[PDB]
RNA sequence: AGUAGUGUGC
RNA sequence: GCUA
RNA sequence: AGUACACUACU
RNA sequence: AGUAGUGUGC
RNA sequence: GUACACUACU
């Protein structure tokens, strides 16, 4: 914003001392923002930027022969005008955020121009162009003005104004007068939410306890503060001010004592060192030995990996039948007599087919042909085992257990003692034993010995062959490392284990109780017997030489057989969801290895693979106990101040059952010591400042730190990666409900039993445990409530309208969800029915209790679990709730509901300790919704609270804080040490430098101990009662709710108490039977502990108050030392990040660190919080907020978790949707600073896992490359199971449309004419008419016919204007149809009403016709209870919702999508219906029938013009992405020295609809706007519906299904109405938070696209990407763009570069000849520079190029006069010793007088308005002014004044006499500000 | 810029436009620059001194940088630009390079 | 045998 | 759990 | 009374 | 389960 | 709007 003028506003802000002049600065800032937008918009329109031209000038410019004696136009002035086509366009610019100003100025201009409209016989269009400054959105009022300008190219940034607004506000924050100045209106409240209070509250026993806890005057203050009505009193703050001035004495004395503690502190804080880590380790090993059963024997180990492995034998056939024969003949031939060897010979004999291979393959192929013929399963035909030689073969690789071939003793021994069918402390291995660790080390060395050898295979697989070009040109080293992984035996081992476990899961689905099955892999030696969730298996390895087997502690015994050896592992039993993670393990292995190895030559790949083969295949708790405490141990050992001794001695509990657990425990132990030793090896990168932004910040990339998990050196970002990445190795849901439910119940009841006995008092003064300092709490709440509700006056309006208090309950998406909720009632019959049915199922299953829990327990509170929407349906149907405004119903349930119940269940997270989760009843949800939204919208106002920041923008808030702290530290050390460092310029200077001011930067990364359990809930009473935006009756009801909420009961779950009454032994100290009185009741009264996450915002607000008190203590403590301080404190729910920056001189830094940490502990304890000193660490550099780092201003995040979720679960719908969600896993990684090559590795692994699920890997039976004209899967579209080929920046930006988009861009780059190739995408799509189609490749013809007939419609046309976009198009084609049953659904109330409606006599058609006559509630919510109830009933007709209600696991979905791959599951008729005008069909014959049909269709130029018009020319984002890919120019490579965070701007800059989409569709279901005008929005929607003919296509579809059916169908009509209103809903769509980590900051849109292309091309560096031409369009989302942009931008860049090159590098004496020789003779960006000079001369901003227009002879007076108006400065004269002449632009004063008395003063202006007079008086009286006007005069009318300001300061501006009196009255308010008159002097003519 | 050559004594200023190591605005990054990067510019056809050929360059002082330490506990340096002495021109940087 | 556990479960 |  | 199916590979 | 998001499918 | 997945704080 013209940096000189930026600096003059900035120096105008720093000099501000008055609260009266910052109002002038705010007005100047807003008008500077306004005319900046005016200049930029008139620039992008190529219209002349006029200012302050009245109507008379417009009339004489349009009609230059009439005089103003004819007419008096009104004296209102537009921003600009424009006259074209005999139409006047009155234009007015707005930089508002809402349209509220625009509608009133539209009414004003339109009303005052209708008189002059029909007098001059010209129409007067009123145009208003409003831009939103937070998200740049144009809203042009005139739909005729947009016909003049189809493309509008504004790309400007209003953040250089937001910075000044926020820094000016935080400078003058605590002042109240200036807050009254920047008030919008007045402090206004709404109507009351309830008409009466709750007198039962004052007699409540919790209130009696609360009141008798406090002393008497605080009782009286609370008593009168609940009853304070802010609307009745004169000022609203007269309660808060009263209680603040009461408690100010105790508050100030506490802050001063805590500030005087700076001198009592010694510099001995809790440092880490090797001694304290060793002592913590000793206390840890004693605690662990007393808790666990420590074992010393090596054969008590558990399997580290549940798999043994041997290499492949090339000398044998890899045929399935031959491997079956080899396995049987090698099991029969076991030499020796072991324990189980006879059972092994018997199982080798049971699978002996002898040599009848042909009969076996014939029988099994006949069975598989019978199975694959149906879509369902084959029913009512039993399978008979066929007698094949010596095997009762039941199916392929399924053999009966023959009782004639095994002995009953051996069969019993095998199934009892080996398989475990039918078969007091936890036993772990000694991790501190020497022999145990030595055996662990030999296990790791032996595995490294076997698995590091080469395979002897080709490294060709899916990942390498299909993505190695992308991975390789992103980084050659990533390609080499991935190749080296694929060559070794690690990759073959984990590939064989994934393939073998996939076969085990595919095999054990249809296994029977008397059959065993055989699973094979691609290795012809490794087999697996699946014995009769809980898959039981045993791995069998045939190996030639003994001791040549990979044995990770799983082998049962190696045996001698014929032709070598045979090894059999022990029997492993795993869950389906653990085998699920085993299948996806090559992705985890490859990701982990390439991520650890990345850009580090000091590491050995075999070490990384040796560690990662065990971490990627660990599915037990033994590594979960190590990966999460490793963060706290290594970071607390690394930090400046920590209690790592306390964390090890109290919290680190290693659970080492395996040898890799012991190895990794020794790695953690060594890394703690090494992490202490190396904290001095953290250095800072040299910071480049610019006075505007920080480039090249952060931490230096030196490899001096020692690596953790494997030997080598490492750098700090990679070191933090090695610390924080292994926690994401843990699986989720490894917990068993039977143990974590008792663990959660135990920890809750132990805390409550502690608090019932030991925690008696509530308030304290000396920071005791779980007590609150009362006076400090009250005063801090008064201060923060005053500040927060004095910022914004309409806060109650914001609470009501952002949270829908005045609207119905059926419109709030947390009251209508499908999450679980509790309900209390007499539910006995249903539980008895489900109990007897589940026992009947159990006894029927075993042929081939709730009542014992109820009768034993007298005080049983009965309950049942229900979804939320069903409970809302029930409460609306039983008339408990109404469709009244919701907040009145909430205020009534705050009285009508007394007993609160809560049950709990496990989270099932990857943490070693699982976390509790509380399910409460629906009324509790209502009440806590009210309380929590009231707290939320005040936490939105406070800048220190960070839940209110929407997701992941906290990573940018961290960067803003760190940058302002670096700038503070630099400026403060340069200011304080200024004179010393000037006196520097040798024994005399050192001791001079020892006395200077030294800096200190301190960062507290704090967590809080038991944030919700050990929290004083009584402070929230003072939060509610002091709140001035509430009424007394509302406060009374909310407090009565919280009094009842402290009497809440905790229902223990029924399964928990099933497993406690079947316990059969009295537990030793049963806290559960203690708290429940020997299990006679399931409820426990919980009082203090407020569950979890029920009060996030309230607790966050009180925590922010605590940090404000801490901030004030530190400010007073440092101002005791005469030094500067800046304290920032980001406050989430309990995660805290306090950053303290101090520049002082007096004491050492250690004393300050000790003081600051002592005072942090104390300030947390004064508010009932407690800092988790075990997990709170202090650093210099590293910030760590909620899993977000900030290293030294450079943002940092572990992108490895987003990479490692690229094999995660999905919906398992089809091969496309799975791939879609897995690519979304990689895009988020790219957002968090992932390098491009690892992003392509993640995308490759995503395609690999997706093709693994559907047997589409290259060679497998659903592989589509042999069915389509394509040479690889990159040449098959994504919808037809091809792989994603697009640039990585394109994938990150648009996402999954980038396949189609990049294919169309390649066709443009291949077939456009040569003269149109370096042009825009619109100018090239216009050249599709010159394409010939006979030379298109068969691949290209195929992929266009995909886009023409299966993506678009057949009735579309190349001359349409408003077709659909990619967003209004479902993308799937080949989705498998699964035949499933719905579920049970007996527990639901609305489902029973649904089943009563199906059996109703002709009742369902009333539901359908009510849905159809009111169609808008098929895409949105209903406004009343009737619409909601009919929508809830109708949502059971969809199957997918009903299968969503019944719970399912992704493992069974995975196995079903594997096994149902050769079934006919593709309904091909639904695909055939797509184009031109049987049963189900497999994948391969779907491919065949589709390619058969597409050969019959035709493709012409008109069809390709349809394809380009409907994929690209609709959407402005697709236009600008295609233009970025075509027109890009890459630049200079450089490293990523300083990274920064930047949000993604929206590429659709222009909006048409200004109401919410639900409101527009509700107003389109009628023809009535129901609200402001809406005449434009409905006609835009009607133009869209008519011009793409959605209504006629829908009528054609319902008519043709009427002709096909014959009877009047309604369900198909509602599917058509649903699709219709979906397309309309995505058309209107009136954003997101996508912050990226980019090498520089992107302010505009084109800068964001430059940084996205420049970042995502190489791993090692980033490029500077500028563009050939304008890469943007003119909005209009579903509308064609056939107009390109004029190339004015190219002219601007050209002559800016030429002038600055010519005066920077060329000699000065010859620069004009250089300019002439450039202009006449060169060209910039393929355009002749003489033409760009003609563009500049013919433009309307020649004033930008005044030095260029001189020295060439094209410059005249109109340019200088135009230019002068823009940058206006001040001109003084006459410093003779009596008349001054202060001239400005149309502004001049003349002042006549002596030293004493002034005679008269003449101002001269262009217009005479009382705004402009004071503006001109302010600006003209701010320069060099002789004197200080030192006299007075009695005064009656404008005069010049002055106020006094302390230490020789005054302000000089013209006031009215009336305004002199008014401002003297207002500054004569009874206050603290010492009063200064504006004593007025000489008259102003 | 795609423009015919611009010979000035012994330099092609078109090659100066197309240069990438010599268009920096720092005095130190041109003074400490390479001869390979300067050999792009040379096109003489018969001069007799480098000082007579380098007359077609700037004589204005460049905006170089000067980094100072910050004297903090996480110690670092803060670099910034700054107009140099009358001698810190562009011709002097090219002559020192040569 | 395996999984889980200083709560007996599968 | 589903089918005759 | 039944309760139906994947890999089959350069190894 | 509450929260704060982001992305996929209808 | 519904369903699913992921991260984060509880
Ligand atoms: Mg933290
Ligand atoms: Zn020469």
């Amino acid at each position: 914003m013209d940096y000189q003028e930026y600096q003059q506003f900035l120096a105008r802000i720093n000099t501000a001392r008055d609260a009266c002049v910052a109002k002038d600065i705010d007005v100047d800032l807003l008008m500077a923002r306004h005319d900046y937008f005016g200049r930029e918009l008139c620039k992008s329109l190529n219209i002349e930027y006029r200012n302050d031209v009245p109507f008379i000038d417009i009339i004489l410019d349009i009609r230059p022969e009439v005089d103003p004696l004819t007419i008096d136009a009104p004296h209102i002035t537009p921003d600009n005008y424009l006259y074209i086509n005999n139409v006047l366009y009155i234009i007015d610019y707005k930089v508002s955020v809402s349209n509220e100003s625009s509608v009133i100025t539209y009414d004003k201009y339109y009303e005052l121009t209708r008189d002059i409209s029909d007098r001059l016989s010209i129409p007067i269009e009123i145009v208003i162009i409003r831009i939103d400054p937070v998200s740049r959105d144009l809203h042009i009022n005139s739909d005729r003005f947009k016909e003049l300008y189809p493309t509008i190219v504004v790309d400007i940034n209003f953040n250089q104004f937001f910075d000044l607004k926020q820094l000016l506000y935080e400078k003058f924050g605590d002042d109240e007068e200036f807050l009254l100045k920047v008030a919008h209106g007045d402090f206004t409240l709404t109507a009351p939410w309830c008409k009466t209070g709750c007198p039962e509250f004052w007699k409540h026993p919790i209130y009696k306890e609360f009141k008798m806890s406090m002393p008497v005057p605080e009782r009286r203050l609370f008593e009168e503060s609940v009853k304070f009505n802010a609307y009745e009193s004169e000022r609203w703050n007269t309660n808060l001010v009263k209680i603040r001035e009461y408690t100010k004495k105790d508050y100030s004395e506490h802050i001063s004592k805590s500030a005087k503690n700076i001198f009592l502190a010694s510099g001995f804080y809790k440092q880490p060192n090797k001694n304290e880590i060793s002592e913590g380790w000793t206390l840890m090993v004693e605690r662990v030995q007393d808790q666990r059963e420590i074992s010393k024997s090596l054969h008590d180990q558990k399997p580290s990996i549940h798999f043994i492995w041997g290499a492949h034998n090339p000398g044998n056939s890899n045929n399935a039948t031959f491997k079956l024969i080899l396995l049987s003949k090698s099991l029969q031939s076991i030499k020796g007599i072991s324990t189980y060897t006879e059972a092994f010979k018997s199982l080798g004999k049971m699978m002996d087919i002898g040599d009848k291979a042909i009969e076996y393959e014939e029988f099994c192929m006949s069975l598989k042909s019978k199975a694959r013929s149906s879509w369902k399963q084959i029913m009512n035909k039993k399978l008979e085992p066929k007698q094949i030689n010596n095997a009762l073969v039941l199916w392929e690789q399924q053999f009966m257990i023959n009782n004639d071939l095994i002995d009953k003793s051996e069969k019993l021994k095998l199934f009892k003692n080996f398989c475990g069918i039918g078969k007091s402390k936890p036993k772990i291995l000694d991790f501190d034993d020497a022999n145990m660790y030595l055996a662990s080390l030999t296990m790791m060395e032996q595995s490294k010995k076997i698995l590091s050898k080469s395979n002897g295979l080709k490294p060709d697989n899916f990942i390498l062959n299909e993505f190695g070009s992308r991975i390789k040109d992103a980084n050659k080293e990533t390609y080499d490392n991935m190749h080296k992984i694929f060559e070794t035996g690690y990759w073959q081992c984990i590939s064989d284990f994934s393939t073998l476990m996939k076969n085990i899961l595919s095999v054990s689905q249809y296994n029977r109780h008397n059959t065993f099955r055989i699973a094979m892999c691609a290795n012809n030696n490794v087999f697996a017997i699946v014995f009769p969730a809980t898959v039981v298996y045993s791995i069998i390895v045939l190996h030639k030489e003994e001791e040549n087997i990979f044995n990770p502690g799983c082998l049962h015994g190696t045996f001698k057989c014929m032709n070598g050896y045979i090894s059999i592992s022990r029997a492993i039993r795993l869950d389906k969801e653990r085998c699920q993670r085993i299948v996806s393990s090559p992705g985890l292995f490859l990701t982990t290895c390439l991520l650890f190895k990345h850009d580090n030559p000091t590491l050995v790949m075999s070490d990384i693979m040796n560690f990662s083969i065990y971490t990627s295949l660990s599915i037990t708790k033994s590594v979960l106990s190590l990966t999460e405490p490793a963060r706290y141990m290594i970071m607390n050992s690394l930090a400046i101040s920590s209690n790592v001794k306390d964390y090890i001695a109290e919290k680190f509990s290693p659970y080492t059952k395996t040898l890799f657990s012991v190895y990794m425990t020794r790695l953690i132990k060594n890394a703690c010591f090494d992490a202490y030793d190396q904290r001095q090896r953290v250095q800072l990168r040299d910071i480049y400042l610019s006075d505007y932004d920080i480039t090249q910040k952060g931490i230096k990339d030196n490899r001096e730190l020692t690596s953790i998990w494997f030997p080598g050196s490492v750098t700090l970002k990679e070191y933090l990666t090695q610390i924080y990445l292994p926690f994401y190795f843990n699986a989720k849901g490894l917990h068993e409900k039977h143990h974590v439910m008792v663990d959660l119940a135990k920890t809750i009841l132990e805390i409550e039993c502690e608090q019932r006995e030991n925690i008696k008092e509530i308030w304290s003064t000396n920071c005791t445990k779980q007590t609150v300092n009362l006076k400090i709490l009250i005063h801090s709440l008064c201060k923060n409530l005053l500040a927060d509700t004095s910022r914004h006056n309409h806060l109650r309006n914001r609470i009501e309208n952002r949270n829908n208090f005045r609207r119905s309950i059926t419109t709030i998406s947390t009251f209508t969800s499908s999450k679980s909720c509790l309900k209390i009632g007499d539910f006995r019959k249903e539980k008895e029915l489900q109990s007897v049915k589940q026992k009947k199922i159990l006894e029927v299953q075993s042929r081939k209790n709730y009542e014992m829990l109820r009768n034993a327990m007298p005080n049983y509170t009965d309950y049942i679990s229900t979804k939320v929407f069903d409970r809302l349906y029930e409460l609306l149907d039983k008339k408990v709730l109404t469709d009244k405004p919701v907040i009145e119903q909430i205020m009534d349930m705050m009285i009508d509901h007394k007993k609160f119940y809560f049950t709990f269940f496990n989270k099932g997270q990857k943490t070693s300790k699982d976390r509790e989760i509380f399910v409460g009843e629906y009324e509790a949800k209502m009440c806590m919704y009210a309380v929590e939204r009231i707290a939320k919208e005040r936490c939105k106002l406070n800048p220190d609270e960070m839940i209110s920041e929407p997701g992941d923008g906290k990573l940018k808030v961290l960067e803003q804080k760190s940058e302002q702290e670096i700038r503070f530290l630099v400026e403060t050390t340069r200011q304080k040490n200024r004179e010393i460092d000037e006196a520097i310029e040798l024994g005399k200077i050192e001791k001079l430098s020892l006395g200077k001011a030294k800096g200190l930067k301190m960062e507290i990364n704090a967590d809080m101990s038991k944030w919700s359990a050990q929290d004083v809930f009584y402070k929230y009473f003072w939060l509610i009662a002091l709140d001035p935006i509430l009424y007394p009756q509302e406060k009374e009801r909310i407090l009565y709710f919280m009094c009842n909420y402290m009497d809440k009961e905790l229902i223990l779950p029924d399964e928990l108490l099933f497993n406690l009454l079947d316990q059969k032994v009295a537990y030793q100290n049963d806290i559960i039977a203690t708290m429940t009185n020997q299990l006679n009741s399931n409820t426990v009264l919980i009082k203090r502990n407020w569950l979890q996450g029920n009060f996030n915002y309230t607790s966050s607000y009180v925590h922010s108050c605590a940090m404000s008190v801490y901030k004030e203590i530190l400010k007073e403590a440092i101002t005791l030392l005469d030094g500067s301080i800046l304290v920032n404190s980001l406050v989430h729910s309990d995660d805290n990040q306090t950053s303290i920056t101090i520049v002082q001189d007096k004491m050492e830094n250690d004393k300050i660190i000790d003081f600051a940490m002592k005072e942090f502990e104390r300030a947390c304890l004064t508010f009932g919080c407690q800092a988790n000193m075990k997990k709170t660490y202090v650093t210099n550099c590293i910030k760590e907020f909620v899993s977000l780092f900030n290293l030294y201003g450079e943002p940092f995040s572990i992108y490895g978790r987003f990479l490692l979720t690229s094999v995660g679960d999905c919906a398992y719908i089809g091969p496309y949707e799975d791939l879609a969600s897995r690519i979304s896993s990689a895009q988020t990684a790219i957002k968090h600073g992932c390098p491009p090559s690892l992003a392509w590795v993640s995308i490759a692994i995503s395609h690999w896992m997706t093709s693994l699920t559907y047997n589409m890997l290259p060679g497998q039976s659903n592989d589509p490359i042999d069915y389509f004209p394509a040479e690889n899967r990159k040449d098959i579209p994504i919808e037809l199971n091809g792989v994603l080929d697009a640039p990585l920046s394109m994938i990150s930006t648009v996402g999954l449309e980038s396949g189609n988009l990049y294919f169309l861009i390649k066709l443009l780059s291949k077939y456009t004419p040569v003269m149109q190739k370096r042009e825009s995408v619109v100018n090239q799509i216009a050249e599709v008419k010159n394409w010939k189609v006979e030379d298109l490749t068969d691949n290209e013809i195929f992929r266009l016919k995909i886009l023409r007939y299966l993506v678009l419609d057949a009735e579309m046309d190349p001359s349409d204007i408003m077709g659909e976009t990619s967003d209004m198009r479902g993308r799937s084609i080949l989705t498998p149809r699964k035949f499933t049953t719905a579920g049970s659904l007996r527990k639901l109330y609305s489902f029973s009403k649904y089943q009563d409606r199906l059996s109703s006599p002709g009742g369902m058609v009333e539901l359908f016709t009510y849905l159809l006559e009111k169609p808008e509630l098929l895409v949105t919510k209903g406004e009343d209870m009737k619409d909601y109830m009919e929508s809830v009933i109708f949502r059971y007709n969809s199957k997918r919702f009903k299968e969503s209600l019944s719970i399912q696991n992704p493992a069974q979905l995975f196995i079903e999508q594997i096994l149902f791959s050769h079934k006919p599951v593709i309904d091909f008729s639904g695909i055939r219906d797509k184009y031109i005008n049987l049963g189900k069909v497999t994948f391969t014959e779907a491919y065949r029938l589709l390619m058969r049909d597409l050969s019959s269709l035709e493709l012409t130029n008109d069809d390709i013009q349809v394809i380009y018009s409907y994929i690209i020319l609709n959407d402005p984002m697709m236009i600008t992405i295609a233009n970025t890919h075509i027109l890009s120019i890459y630049g200079s490579p450089q490293r990523r020295m300083g990274m920064s965070c930047s949000t993604m701007p929206e590429f659709r800059n222009l909006k048409l609809i200004h109401h919410s989409p639900a409101l527009v569709l509700r107003a389109y279901s009628k023809n009535n706007p129901d609200p402001t005008e809406m005449a434009r929005d409905l006609v835009h929607l009607k133009e869209f519906v008519e011009n793409t003919n959605l209504e006629e296509k829908m009528k054609v579809r319902i008519a043709m299904n009427e002709a096909e059916k014959g009877q009047r169908d309604i369900v198909f009509e509602l599917k058509e109405m649903t699709r219709f209103y979906q397309v309309c809903y995505e058309y209107v769509k009136s954003h997101k938070i996508k912050v990226f980590i980019l090498p520089a900051k992107s302010y505009t849109t084109t800068d964001f696209c430059s940084l996205m292309q420049g970042n995502l091309i190489k791993d090692k560096e980033w490029y500077t990407v500028h563009y050939l031409k304008q890469i943007l369009s003119g909005g209009h989302k579903a509308i064609m763009q056939h107009n390109a942009t004029s190339e004015q931008n190219i002219a601007f860049e050209c002559f800016k570069l030429i002038t600055h090159f010519a005066d920077s590098f060329i000699d000065s004496l010859s620069r004009s000849a250089f300019l002439q020789l450039i202009i006449d003779e060169f060209s910039y960006k393929d355009v002749k520079v003489s033409k760009l000079y003609d563009i500049i001369k013919n433009g309307y901003n020649r004033t930008d190029f005044i030095p260029l227009l001189f020295r060439t002879g094209d410059l005249r007076q109109a340019d200088l006069d135009k230019y002068d108006a823009m940058k206006s400065h001040e001109r003084v004269t006459w410093n003779d010793w009596i008349n001054l002449t202060i001239t400005g632009y149309n502004r001049s004063i003349t002042i006549i007088g002596e030293d004493n008395k002034l005679t008269y003063a003449e101002l001269c202006l262009t217009r005479k308005t009382p705004e402009n007079i004071t503006i001109s008086g302010r600006k003209l009286l701010g320069s060099r002014h002789g004197l200080k006007f030192e006299n007075m005069s009695k005064i009656q009318n404008y005069y010049i004044t002055y106020r006094k300001k302390d230490r020789h300061q005054f302000v000089y501006q013209i006031h009215s006499h009336e305004s002199i009196t008014r401002r003297n009255e207002e500054h004569m308010a009874i206050r603290t500000r010492i009063y200064n008159e504006i004593t007025p002097v000489c008259v102003v003519n | 810029f795609e423009g015919p050559p611009i010979k000035t004594g012994l330099l092609d200023l078109t090659e100066l436009m197309k240069s990438q190591d010599l268009l920096n605005l720092n005095y130190d990054n041109i003074r400490n620059s390479n001869l390979i990067s300067f050999s792009k510019l040379i096109c003489c056809e018969g001069s007799d001194n480098i000082n007579d050929g380098l007359e077609f360059l700037s004589d204005d002082p460049m905006n170089f940088t000067e980094g100072e330490a910050i004297h903090s506990t996480p110690i670092f340096n803060i670099y910034y630009s700054k107009r140099g002495e009358r001698h810190m021109t562009y011709r002097n940087a090219i002559k020192l390079l040569i």
